[PDB]
DNA sequence: GTTATCCGCTCACAATGCCACACGCGCTGCTCGG
DNA sequence: CCGAGCAGCATCATTACTTGTGAGCGGATAAC
């Protein structure tokens, strides 16, 4: 009752979220620095780290 | 009358430019231009017309660091530490940095006057080294530079013509290695 | 007995104490310790029990 | 106060041998380069 | 222009239950 199993699904989404927080920081800073409204919501993210 | 001194903060390997940008941006963010005078990243422009890199080349006084005219206060401190990519305040103990001396500022600014005044091609030459010639008149010959000139820039170079060695006035543009 | 041992007795003093504790060699100020604490817990971003 | 005493805490330092097999081992915006 | 090489990077908090033992050190604790 104190030791839970953890399948491939939960672990996979966890690695997803972990790789996601870093691109979150990056896109936050790029939204901060760069022009607020001159862009399409299509490149401020970089999916390569994901 | 708060006199903003000059401090130095460690940048990263290849980040210095955007670091200075983001710094000015965050200054504008908190509107603290009164506390942050100027972010100085000294550089150098060595100019060679050929040899791979051509017509210019950009060096820096010293990498990894950025120079600021901040004023000392914890607010400004975190304002510089709440930026994307920097290390701590290069200096004495952390949370109590060491402003660089005024003599340092004066010397560095004399350095900047010197470098920005004359575009000085580095990777210079020394009297006594041997070197070939990639130019039509003396293709792939090789002699020794007996005198180096900068303004005239014409490489007094002793080379073997008609038996007896003799000086030649070929320009930098045709020198080989070294 | 613990309160006898307790070095500080003031709230902001407590925050600067824990601020030094978690990460020494850094400027103990009010806002910095407060941010460190209320983002060590109470932060849906940097924390989630489950 | 001194003076040494001991103690809590910190940090270093050890983890069977083989095998076999498998898998994998820079990057990332600067640099250069034409 | 745009592909191929490249130069020094904690790449914030990146955390991290013990393993068991020994030695040493900063500081509490007591004798003179």
């Amino acid at each position: 009752g104190n030791r839970r199993i953890r399948s491939v699904g939960e672990m996979a989404e966890n690695q997803f979220r972990v790789g996601l927080v870093r691109v979150e920081r990056a896109v936050k800073e790029r939204l901060s620095l760069g022009d607020l409204d001159t862009l399409m919501p299509q490149d401020m993210i970089n999916a390569k780290p994901i | 009358a708060p006199k903003k001194r000059w401090y130095v903060v460690q940048a990263f390997s290849g980040f210095e430019g955007r670091v200075a940008t983001s710094l000015r941006e965050h200054i504008k963010l908190h509107n603290m231009e009164d506390l942050f005078g100027e972010v100085m990243v000294p550089t150098e422009e060595v100019v060679e017309i050929r040899g791979g890199q051509r017509r210019k080349s950009e060096r820096k006084f010293f990498p990894g660091y950025v120079l600021v005219q901040m004023v000392m206060n914890d607010a400004s401190w975190h304002l510089v530490r709440s930026v994307p990519r920097v290390m701590g305040f290069i200096g004495g103990t952390s949370d109590r940095p060491a402003p660089i001396s005024d003599k340092e500022v004066d010397a560095i600014m004399n350095r900047l006057q010197q470098v920005g005044d004359k575009p000085r091609p580095k990777t210079l030459f020394e009297p006594g080294e041997m070197v070939r010639v990639n130019d039509g008149p003396f293709a792939d010959f090789n002699g020794v530079v007996e005198e180096v000139d900068y303004e005239k820039s014409r490489l007094k170079v002793s080379v073997s013509i008609f038996g007896r060695a003799t000086p030649v006035e070929l320009d930098f543009s045709q020198v080989e290695k070294a | 007995e613990t309160l006898r041992v307790d070095p500080t007795n003031d709230r902001l003093s407590a925050l600067v104490e824990i601020y030094r504790m978690m990460r020494p060699g850094e400027p103990p100020t009010r806002e910095a310790a407060e941010s460190l604490f209320e983002n060590l817990f109470f932060s849906e971003d940097r924390y989630d029990l489950s």
